[PDB]
């Protein structure tokens, strides 16, 4: 045998590190069955911008989880890792207005000045400066330092001068370790030794995804730049992320209605705001979607009740919309300090794993409340208000699930009610999305339709309805109805009526299977 | 003639449909071997199997002829047999001929790549429809020659023994 | 009750009530295993250590036992740190609640946020628990009882019997027959001894469970 | 004041990256889709042989940690670049004991 | 730093480069001669064998480039000037491995 390094550095070896006392591994896969979203506060990310994250970048993308002693800042990120087990979704990240970015411009003669600017704020570049170099990702500098160092290097063959920008972290510690590294050169006609382009802000924007620059066109030209040792980045901050104003969170809202992405299911993480929620509910319901919400959990329960009320959920407009109150308490995953938060991001997965279950159509049908496909995974449940029942039939006249202990012993959501009154079986949350599901479907037929020669005809429409609804009823969604006599054994009933010349209509009538859910049982003495 | 005759076709076009709501049928033609660090005779081979996956059983007669059967312990190991091409430049011959001079065992993996997943030059393959074997020893059989075969070509058989299947 | 500089004061409090810090206070330490330390008496004693890899401040905390004879006896140490973002060697956190929280039998913590910015400790030794009393346990009332019946009611295990174990009051033994009648399990219950035949029976029915 | 002090605790992780070594040198200049199953079929029978032998038993938090011995993951960083990295609970060992007599 | 400093990368594109040459000299003695859609079959043809070979793998990240191992493409300004072109993706070799002990 021979010496072990404990670095790699360029030449050929085998090298393993010191010994840590305290580490977690982690272990990932990719998923897209179906795509979820919603709104939270994190550590870093580009605000105002969706992001797709899955389960092996939520720690990359996003940022290190906020430590619960500061304080409602925490919830997001625990529902993100908790829905994301299933599947990817998208996220947007909203941030208060007293927050920076660092930026360091550099002087003719190639000495730097740092400063910060708010995020929705534009680079000018004052004259007497070159160019400036700032951090795309949202990512304050404060705990863990950014620096930058400059050195020159071998001029191009055609004669053009280029230097080496590298990126470097250190952190409190003063553990320094190795992010970037480029050949960039301040010429606009230059070339890398593997043919790519050197100019600062093309190069920037596509290899890296750290840092931008921005150029002063006039004074580019008779520019030098010397060898720097490390400068770090200052000013980049984030305010109190536990005071939100609402502005915010619908700007949030609104940046998630105009995407194109298609996603299947919408989250509230964490958000506690009404007019967000309200909002959030409108984006469901307008995309024929499902929803989960979340109630405040350190609520008790009398409190709870009118709280559901207060958003304005409850009506005939959002169906499909479930809310959810959890007033347990729980050991932390990453840090074992007893932390409490909602119930979002395990109900869809109760709905992930129900949906998966078919190939074909998807399934619909199947209730997110259960022992098997719904439980909660969590250390130690200690009830915050123990010696204290809830009124079952006020919570269903309100429109509000529970959860209960299982035959194995863990917590499980026993009910799945939407928000909606009336008496239509539509309370019940599988009977909304099967329609919405053959409504996606149809739309998605019909999009299609057209772009063809004769284009939307009455005729076209059957076939194709025929054949999708045969499909549901082949996975088990539909079922015969309950009196034979009263009415025909079809599950279904498509027909095309007419009157007069241009009207045409066509509808088709479905009979939804049911769920089981009250049972009783009546013993006997011989 | 028969009274009891009545015909519903929409019970048979619902059958229909419900067997077609699946995907595909694998066809028997469409696997791959790997024999570890041997990559380059998977193109040689030519049959394949999955192994039994089964379990002991244990009879027990109750009370007057009243029998019950029990799972037992897993069954480990067993035989899977193997077919080759040969090419005139002797490679399963000296593969044979390797083997038998070490004494060596081989981790083999067996799995399904159809056409439908794929994606560029390269196959995909799924973890419902691999399986692997583990200490594995590749034997030899009898290799016949004769003349007026002349529309056939040598192939030779291998006896393939696992001692433990992971998934 | 410990403040700045660390000096220490002994004070008792019933159990319902919670504790208030008063201004000038830094954090309290009081026994949770509900013991009064009577006849075996409890002392802390508290050493100071080397600071961590941030550079906080650590210490460590004694619990000893001592019989009426003299013999002293050891019971639990812990290493502990007044800062919210500490950490142990083993890479636990050393938050004085959190870390008495979660692995510690008898000792709970109580700390006040206005003064931990700026508090010290030194090295103490033998600071025994005194005022732990348990009252004339002859004399409880019934609310008590029903407390506890209502405590028991929502006990998130399973059993499958209730026994009496001397109550003798018809309200507790009428509220236990409530539950064995929700939970559907079996109920051992009984009168009081000390009466005589003839004064048994009537009361069976003053217990209230007589019926259907 | 880790689990460092104990003499066995070092020799243990020790012996294991001796043979992570030894196996990473003889898988040393090959092609690409070689190495990645290689080291982690190795690796695994390699945690297995010692958690056999008893050098590694079932961690003492189970809330934090599950109940597995070891856990292992290996992935390709750069054109000629791999990390493998992995975690391991020890054996303790009896150090003190102390007995009370009591008197009928 | 350009891949070239690795011995195979420039073996690949010499060996590519003299079954490329040899073609070339044989085609020459075609009726027709040197022809643009000549010259493409028989890459198309020697570049397939190499893929098959192992030494042309697909691209790391299947987002930013096509999965496709090589890309050989024709173009033509005026009708003087022709141009043929191939890119190659070639197989990486592994010389740095890094461990990282952790204990539970």
């Amino acid at each position: 045998q021979y010496s072990i390094q404990q670095s790699l550095g360029n030449a050929s070896g085998v090298a393993v590190s010191p010994i840590n006392a305290d580490a977690t591994l982690s272990t990932g896969v990719a998923l897209n069955s179906s795509l979820w979203a919603g709104i939270g506060v994190f550590a870093r990310g580009k605000p105002f911008t969706v992001l797709a994250v899955t389960e092996s970048n939520y720690e990359d993308v996003l940022g290190e989880p906020l430590k619960p002693s500061s304080g409602s800042q925490f919830e997001p990120i625990r529902h993100v890792y908790e829905a994301i087990q299933q599947t990817s979704g998208y996220v947007v990240r909203a941030v208060p207005d007293d927050a920076k970015f660092p930026i360091i411009m550099f002087d003719e003669s190639g000495e730097p000045a740092y400063s910060a600017l708010p995020y929705g704020s534009e680079i000018e570049l004052d004259s007497g400066e070159a160019f400036a170099i700032y951090v795309d990702d949202g990512d304050p500098c404060i705990s863990p330092t950014r620096e930058l160092t400059i050195e020159t290097a071998t001029a191009d063959s055609a004669g053009n001068e280029r230097f080496l920008l590298k990126l470097t972290q250190t952190t409190s510690l003063g553990v320094v370790t190795t992010l970037e590294t480029h050949t960039v050169s301040l010429a606009e006609e230059a070339k890398d030794d593997m043919g790519r382009l050197c100019y600062l802000p093309t190069a920037l924007e596509a290899r890296s995804k750290y840092l931008r620059a921005v150029v002063n066109e006039e004074l580019i030209s008779t520019a030098k730049v010397t060898n720097k040792k490390s400068l770090a980045f200052t000013g980049g901050t984030n305010g109190d992320q536990s005071k939100i104003s609402t502005a915010a969170y619908l700007r949030a809202v609104k940046v998630l209605n105009n995407a194109p992405y298609m996603y299947t299911a919408v989250l509230g993480l964490g958000c506690y705001d009404n007019a967000a929620i309200t909002a959030l509910g409108k984006i469901c319901a307008d995309r024929l979607i499902d929803g989960f919400f979340d109630v405040k959990p350190t609520l008790t329960y009398a409190e709870a009740l009118p709280a559901v009320e207060d958003t304005g959920l409850l009506g005939t407009d959002y169906v499909s919309c479930s809310v959810y109150h959890y007033p347990f308490s729980c050991k932390d995953k990453w840090t074992q300090s007893r932390v409490v938060f909602g119930l979002s991001g395990v109900a869809y997965a109760a709905k992930a794993r129900g949906v998966k279950k078919n190939s074909d159509v998807g399934g619909w049908h199947y209730s997110p409340a259960g022992e098997e496909r719904a439980v909660i995974a969590r250390a130690s449940i200690q009830p915050l208000y123990p010696e204290d029942t809830p009124d079952e039939e006020a919570m269903v006249k309100g429109r509000l699930n529970k959860v209960s202990v299982g035959t194995s012993g863990q917590m499980i959501i026993d009910d799945a009610l939407t928000c909606c009154t009336q008496d239509n079986y539509l309370h019940f949350q599988h009977v909304p999305s099967l329609m919405n599901a053959i409504s996606r479907f149809f739309v998605q037929l019909a999009r299609q339709m057209k772009h063809s020669p004769d284009g939307i005809t009455a005729a076209g429409l059957t076939k194709g309805m025929t054949k999708l609804l045969d499909r549901f009823v082949a996975s088990g969604a539909l079922v015969a109805p309950r009196d034979p006599d009263a009415d025909g054994t079809e599950p279904y009933v498509l027909k095309v009526t007419q009157a007069e010349f241009d009207k045409w209509e066509v509808v088709w009538a479905c009979c939804p299977t049911g769920v089981a859910r009250r049972i009783q049982g009546v013993p006997l003495l011989i | 003639g028969h009274n009891n005759t009545k015909g519903n076709r929409k019970f048979i076009k619902g059958r229909y449909t419900a067997n077609a709501a699946k995907g595909e049928r694998l066809v028997s033609s469409e696997f791959l071997l790997t024999f570890a660090g041997h990559e380059d005779i998977s193109v040689l081979v030519r049959t394949s199997q999955i192994p039994e996956m089964t379990r002991e059983d244990v009879e027990d007669y109750g009370p007057n002829g009243v029998k019950f059967n029990q799972h037992g312990p897993i069954r480990n190991s067993g035989e899977i047999q193997v077919q080759c091409v040969e090419t005139i430049e002797g490679d399963i011959l000296q593969f044979i001929k390797d083997r038998i001079a070490a004494k060596d065992y081989v981790d083999i993996t067996m799995a399904a790549t159809p056409e439908s997943k794929s994606s560029g030059v390269n196959a995909v393959t799924k973890a419902a429809t691999t399986i692997e074997m583990l200490d594995c020893k590749i034997y030899s059989d009898a290799i016949d020659f004769s003349t007026e075969d002349v529309t056939a070509a040598v192939r030779p058989s291998l006896r393939i023994v696992y001692n433990w299947i992971e998934w």
